């Protein structure tokens, strides 16, 4: 809302009547009294009215007025004199549209008489430019032996020869005309004048083509007409590379000495380009085709220019130029390339030298070699958790195995029950009030081939899609479950079975004797896998079921929480036997001999002690692989396939700290690894020993104490 | 009760078989083989045209031709001769009682699907058949439903991220830069160490040289300056001619133009930034699990080190926060088949067959609507 000061602005809207304002090439002017309420059909006027209230304040009302026959210009000008002087006010005007013959009964109110209209109004101040014009037709010719120039030369066959060569300017399209007598170097000047002409002069809007003698185009003969004969070429000599030399004279311009000053800086070209001094104004004169060239200086004085253009005009009447002399006026960076021909090795300022190098538009990964710091790992532990699933799993859930190529429903006294070797696909619908929703998991099992796990998905994606896309999928893996899975039984275990179903051997028969391991985390999810039954499988932190077609063993370590013993007593009621509780140090002789074994089982310490739901044990795995060393999490609890070959892992218990190693791993991620190890060790919150003691663990020779807190070790995993 | 069929028409190789095997039984490179020169001993077994293996067992004597061409087909003959050819003479079973699945990479022409549709029906004169994308079928077979596949063969290469088993065809790229660019570029560049390869049976060999003697450098500068300082990097190759050629840095730069394509003179981006910005025109809360899927396929994948370079050139466009997980598995060559060989022989399939009825009733514009 800034406001103008126009001194016509100052006499409107002082005393209560009504003003009128004819629009004039940008500017108002109010018309006399008695051509009031009359208006010309091809002009825009400005209408006011203002009323005294009865309470003293003084109201405002703007009209602009256009006709069917105003230009742009002023119905444009009406529009911003109105908007301005409603802004000259304190905004307390309205404003209306009014159009000729079209007018509001309002509008046809002010006036007593009425509306009259006549033909006629001032001229608009726009003047015709057409956007991208150019009315070019000229031709040069180019000539020289060392001292190459371009003269203008009048556009005829006859001002043609074969001795030199031609540029033919006919505004978007330039033709070089090459003579069969013409020589290197005016052909490599024809080439650069054309090419000048074209990028500079027409910014690249122009085509340039290169002709020679017989293969002239339309385009030539239609301007230049039939072809005659032409009338040879003189042998190129020394003699016109002096004439050449003396075209053009350099004059400077400058008030540096406190007075006028035009004074010649050259008659011989080439000129150098350094004597263009940047504040001064300085003068080419190529006056005998008639080109006068005033360039002007960026840091050169107003009335340097002035003198500089009087001066270019002043050189036509004095040494009698022929009138059609051209003074182009060239700025700084702006430069005419005939201005150009006359200056030795002319450049520009974005130019390449030599060969050049290429941008390429895409760049490969430069990172730097940053030490990384451990103290990361421990702090920052963010986490998204869950989303939707609220709910603590009753639900209404369906439940499918897939067999060779089908999928079929399992037995519904069987939900927690699966086998590692089949892929399965759940169904879930929400009980839930927060909009209902269904969750299907495809669940794959580790000793699950391909063509299960395959099908498995893409049953998963049908049965989302025949259910109309509704429900959202959740890939997982054995070991990797969610909470909310393992809530899905209620309060049950998940049982995991060994072997499974086949293309080609069908359901596998169960073991004689058959042995599980009872895990349960902080939360209290509880798992209950099948193992191998040897002696040296035992865990001590764990809850061991045996069952034997004799009786049923339920094994209890000094590490075994509440919740593992619950599931390990409900997974004996799912096998239908009865235990006779088997502590540990305790055992009979019966359940040794019911293993086939002695002793030697998993045991540390730290898997005797009891206190684990606070401190869980953390595995991170270490890697140089993208070239800088990175220590990551794995998430969820513990298996073979977490442990990577290639790289580096390590195990925090709280009181040993083991470093594991794999076949193929280097030795920098080894040595580098032991060091971060212990700067985790310093760096943890709670502050703990700082001579905790960093074990070397290599592939295949693993102590117990390592062992132990991983869920169904294998020992011929990576053994083919 | 009949067994259906699955072929995969790559570029360079066609991968044959039936449906619910592990293995696909065929395996043989496309293309067409015809004599150029005089034949002077008569009667023997001249024939005007070999196809496959017959044509690399004989390629000295004979031109080569692809069908296929940066994945578009060209000759229509010749790809009839090559599907004549994989079901008499390879899997030697008749077409006519024996549903058939084919492959085709996305966005491709679609003049091409009615007219693999009007040879299918017409000559061969197939029960049923159906189309399916590569990438969707790639995705099958590492039993994932969810993730980004680049897939990269002979003749192209495309990025497709997918979600719930549907393609999103706005974040589909394709990248015309595949095995036969680099076997070109490792002619043109083998060149600079004396050696001249111009015959297609010389780009055969160079393929072969490609296969067996190159890899992805984790970094390119460094690798350049440990080839320049030292010769540890060399190995040697024997020419079936018995002349041993002897390659340096050129074991590596021939990868190189996967990550910077500018090489061969393209101004189009490397393929982590394809997979980058294909990542990046999805919805905001499925990226997490793009990233940390990312599936790999094709021949041109097979490199050493490639995986190791693409999750160091993702890890350093992505966000610091994201979890990235390149996924390589070991039969990548064949995850197209093994995805079509587990669909095709589902029971649950027998409805989304093309069949003869509906073509006919029809005509061949059936292919465009129940194929999506
Ligand atoms: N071990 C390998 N290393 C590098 N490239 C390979 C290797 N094996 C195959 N290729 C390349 O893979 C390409 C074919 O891949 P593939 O996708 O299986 O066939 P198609 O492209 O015909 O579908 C061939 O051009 C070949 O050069
Ligand atoms: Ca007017
Ligand atoms: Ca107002
Ligand atoms: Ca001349
Ligand atoms: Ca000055
Ligand atoms: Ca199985
Ligand atoms: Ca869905
Ligand atoms: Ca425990
Ligand atoms: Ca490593
Ligand atoms: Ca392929």
């Amino acid at each position: 809302h800034m406001v103008v000061e126009h001194p016509e602005f100052l006499k409107a809207g002082k005393e209560p009547g009504l003003q009128i304002w004819r629009v004039e090439k940008f500017d108002l002017v109010p018309v006399p009294t008695n051509l009031y309420g009359d208006f010309f059909t091809g002009d825009a006027y400005v209408i006011l009215k203002t009323v005294q209230l009865r309470n003293g304040n003084l109201q405002y009302d703007l009209h602009y007025w256009l006709g069917n026959e105003c230009s742009q210009d002023e119905s444009g000008a009406a529009a911003i004199f109105t908007v301005q002087l409603d802004d000259y006010l304190n905004g307390r005007a309205v404003q209306h549209r009014e159009v000729q013959g079209f007018e509001s009964a309002t509008f046809l109110g002010y006036f007593k008489s009425g509306l009259k209209y006549k033909k006629g109004g001032v001229a608009s101040g726009f003047k015709h430019v057409v956007p991208n014009e150019v009315v070019v037709q000229r031709l040069f010719q180019v000539k020289g032996r060392r001292v190459v120039r371009a003269t203008e030369v009048p556009v005829s066959w006859e001002s043609f020869n074969n001795g030199d060569c031609f540029i033919l300017d006919l505004g978007n399209n330039i033709h070089q005309w090459c003579g069969s007598n013409s020589n290197r170097y005016e052909r490599l000047k024809a080439t650069q004048v054309s090419k000048g002409i074209r990028d500079n002069e027409r910014s690249g809007r122009a085509r340039v083509h290169v002709s020679e003698e017989g293969t002239e185009p339309e385009a030539m003969l239609q301007v230049l007409g039939p072809k005659p004969a032409l009338p040879a070429g003189t042998e190129d000599t020394a003699k016109e590379d002096a004439a050449n030399r003396k075209l053009a004279k350099l004059y400077k311009v400058s008030n540096g000495a406190g007075t006028m000053s035009v004074s010649l800086v050259a008659d011989e070209n080439p000129f150098a380009q350094g004597a263009l001094k940047s504040e001064d104004c300085f003068i080419l004169d190529h006056g005998k085709d008639g080109k006068i060239f005033v360039w002007k200086g960026k840091q050169a004085n107003t009335e340097e220019r002035k003198a500089a253009l009087k001066t270019a005009s002043d050189f036509i009447t004095k040494m009698d130029y022929p009138k059609q002399t051209q003074v182009s006026v060239l700025p700084e960076g702006g430069e005419t390339p005939l201005f150009k021909q006359f200056f030795k090795n002319w450049r520009d300022p974005d130019q390449t030298d030599g060969l050049g190098l290429s941008y390429l538009s895409s760049h490969i990964a430069n990172v730097e070699r940053v030490p990384f710091d451990a103290a990361t790992l421990h702090t920052s532990t963010a986490m998204a958790a869950q989303h939707g699933m609220d709910d603590d799993g009753t639900g209404q859930k369906q439940i499918w195995r897939i067999e060779g190529s089908n999928k079929v429903p399992v037995d519904p006294a069987t939900y927690g029950q699966f086998y590692g070797g089949d892929s399965y696909i759940i169904l879930y619908n929400y009980r839930h009030g927060g909009r209902q929703g269904q969750i299907i998991y495809n669940w794959q099992g580790a000793q699950s081939t391909q063509d299960e796990v395959a099908a498995s998905a893409i049953l998963t994606a049908q049965l989302d899609e025949e259910l109309g896309g509704t429900p959202v999928q959740s890939r997982v893996v054995q070991g990797k479950e969610p909470a909310h899975l393992m809530s899905l039984f209620g309060g049950k275990p998940m049982i995991i079975y060994k072997g499974g179903t086949s293309r080609e051997g069908g359901q596998t028969a169960p073991a004689s004797t058959r042995l599980f391991q009872v895990r349960a985390n902080s939360a209290g999810a509880t798992r209950a896998v099948e193992v191998l039954p040897k002696a040296g499988a035992l865990n001590s932190n764990d809850a061991f079921v045996l069952k034997t077609p004799s009786a049923a063993y339920l094994w209890v370590g000094t590490g075994a929480s509440e919740a593992e013993k619950t599931g390990a007593q409900e997974l004996l009621r799912v096998l239908r036997a009865q235990p006779v509780q088997v502590a540990e140090g305790s055992e009979p002789d019966g359940f040794w001999e019911a293993l086939g074994g002695k002793a030697a089982y998993r045991t540390s310490p730290r898997l005797k002690d009891k206190k684990m739901d606070a401190h869980p044990p953390r595995l991170f795995a270490c890697s140089n692989k993208i070239g800088r060393f990175v220590i990551e999490e794995v998430p969820g609890e513990l298996m073979q396939e977490d442990l990577a070959t290639d790289d580096v892992m390590l195990l925090d218990t709280w009181d040993q700290v083991f470093v594991w190693v794999g076949k193929d791993s280097q030795e920098e991620e080894k040595t580098e690894a032991l060091t971060s190890a212990k700067r985790y060790i310093e760096t943890d919150p709670a502050n703990r020993d700082r001579r905790t003691p960093i074990t070397v663990v290599k592939q295949g020779f693993e102590p117990p104490s390592f062992v132990g807190w991983f869920l169904g070790w294998d020992d011929d995993y990576w053994s083919v | 009760e009949t067994t259906a069929l699955v072929c995969d028409n790559g570029s360079g190789l066609v991968k044959a078989g039936f449906a619910g095997d592990d293995a696909p039984r065929a395996v043989f490179p496309s293309i067409v083989g015809r004599p150029r020169h005089q034949g002077v001993m008569v009667g023997m077994g001249q024939k005007d045209s070999y196809v496959g293996d017959e044509a690399q067992s004989k390629r000295g004597i004979l031109t080569l031709k692809y069908p296929i061409e940066h994945g578009i087909i060209t000759n229509w003959d010749d790809m009839e001769k090559i599907w004549h050819h994989t079901f008499y003479n390879e899997l030697r079973v008749a077409p006519e009682e024996h549903p058939t699945l084919l492959t085709e990479a996305p966005l491709n022409p679609k003049a091409n699907r009615e007219k693999m549709t009007q040879i299918m029906f017409e000559t061969f004169n197939v029960p049923a058949m159906y189309v399916a994308i590569q990438a969707v079928l790639s995705l099958y077979a590492s039993g994932r439903t969810t993730g980004i596949v680049l897939d990269s063969g002979d003749g192209v290469t495309h990025n497709v991220p997918i979600y719930e088993g549907y393609a999103l065809p706005h974040a589909i790229m394709r990248l015309d830069l595949a095995g036969r660019d680099l076997t070109d570029y490792l002619m043109k560049i083998l060149t600079e160490r004396g050696y001249s390869f111009v015959t297609t049976a010389e780009r055969e060999i160079v393929r072969d040289i490609k296969e067996k003697l190159c890899y992805v450098a984790l970094d390119f500068e460094n690798e350049m300056a440990t080839a320049a300082s030292s010769s540890s990097l060399e190995k040697s190759y024997e020419l079936p001619d018995g002349q041993v050629i002897t390659i340096g840095n050129e074991r590596f730069r021939c990868p190189e133009t996967l990550f910077q394509p500018s090489f061969i003179g393209m101004e189009s981006a490397g393929i982590h930034e394809t997979t980058y910005n294909s990542i990046m025109k999805c919805d905001i809360d499925i990226r997490k699990d793009l990233y940390a899927n990312n599936v790999m396929s094709g021949g041109t994948t097979m490199y050493p080190g490639i995986a190791d370079r693409m999750q160091k050139e993702i890890t350093a466009l992505a966000p610091s926060t994201m979890k990235i997980k390149i996924i390589a598995p070991p039969e990548r060559k064949y995850s197209v088949w093994i995805g079509g060989s587990i669909l095709a022989s589902l029971s649950t399939f027998q409805q989304m067959w093309i069949t003869k009825q509906e073509y006919d009733e029809a005509g061949p514009s059936i292919v465009h609507r129940k194929c999506f």
